[PDB]
């Protein structure tokens, strides 16, 4: 169903009052798209190369929890390192 | 003139 | 729980750099002095820490060091910075070796660099006399000529006290507000 989604949204919240668990400093850019497919639409966060996260937990494959370490930014999904990957292979081969 | 009153600063700073 | 992320410390040391030279009394007598104001001014949010171990060495043969500072000892001293961050109190290395931000360029520290820049190197050098001056002199040259958007983070080139503590306390005011949102809940 769609209470996919409601578990997603559930998680996220739950993950609010976590604690950071790492953080870490980007070496790429991430200029999110509906058709990335996250787990609740409209919560993916974007970043730019040499930006800083904070990490609080493993959604799935595809998807890790946190926030960019930004004055009035707020938790959502951060591409997994295989969803970056995977994001930029699909890229090359539609470009070839 | 602006010279003299940096090296006041700094040294009010080092003092400090 | 190529790479795209790196591991850094969950809040970004802060370094202080300049005016010159550490190991020297202007610049440790400068950067002292800040250090007692950031004491006091974050009183219960902060760690002050002394690293004498040389951190720009952190990243069949295996890799040695050839100084005093051995991989091991600085490999030590880092996992004591990431520790000492993990619960989001603010973080500042007293950090004897470093008098460059180059210098932690290639580590995960992803520290804050404080430049404690004076504007004229004729002051400098008047400073140093008021107490190994070419060292001094070319030490601060180097900084000066540093990009300042991409090598600091922080540049302090007020010449009272008061002015550089401010303007220092406000950024570390504004870090602590984007590290801390009300949703999660010389030395
Ligand atoms: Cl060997």
């Amino acid at each position: 169903r769609r209470e996919a989604e409601r578990q997603a949204q559930a998680q996220l919240e739950k993950a609010k009052t976590k604690p950071v668990a790492f953080a870490v400093r980007t070496n790429v850019r991430y200029s999110a798209a509906q058709e990335d497919d996250v787990p609740v639409p409209g919560m993916a966060i974007s970043f730019e190369a040499k930006d800083f996260l904070h990490v609080k937990e493993k959604f799935n494959n595809d998807w890790w929890i946190g926030r960019l370490v930004k004055e009035g930014c707020e938790i959502g999904f951060i591409p997994s390192p295989v969803k970056l990957e995977n994001m930029r292979l699909q890229h090359e081969q539609r470009a070839k | 003139q602006q010279l003299e009153e940096d090296l006041k600063g700094y040294l009010d700073w080092i003092t400090q | 729980f190529t790479p795209p992320y790196d591991v850094v410390p969950s809040m970004r040391p802060v370094v202080l750099v300049g005016p010159s030279l550490k190991g020297y009394e202007v610049t440790d007598m400068m950067q002292k002095a800040l250090f007692d104001f950031l004491k006091h001014r974050f009183e219960g949010r902060i760690s002050i820490t002394r690293v004498t171990a040389d951190i720009s060495l952190a990243k069949a043969i295996i890799e040695r060091s050839n100084t005093r500072s051995s991989l091991a000892e600085v490999q030590s001293e880092i996992e004591r910075i990431f520790e000492l961050a993990r619960t989001l109190q603010l973080v500042v290395l007293d950090a004897d070796t470093i008098n460059h931000p180059a210098q932690l360029s290639k580590t995960s520290l992803a520290p804050i660099i404080v430049y404690v820049k004076i504007s004229s190197p004729k002051v400098l050098q008047r400073l140093i006399k008021s107490r190994h001056l070419n060292v001094q002199m070319v030490a601060a040259d180097k900084l000066a000529q540093c990009p300042p958007q991409e090598s600091f983070d922080v540049i302090l080139d007020e010449n009272q006290l008061e002015d550089a503590c401010e303007h220092l306390a406000d950024y570390l005011e504004a870090y602590w507000k984007a590290t801390h949102p009300p949703s999660s809940n010389r030395t």
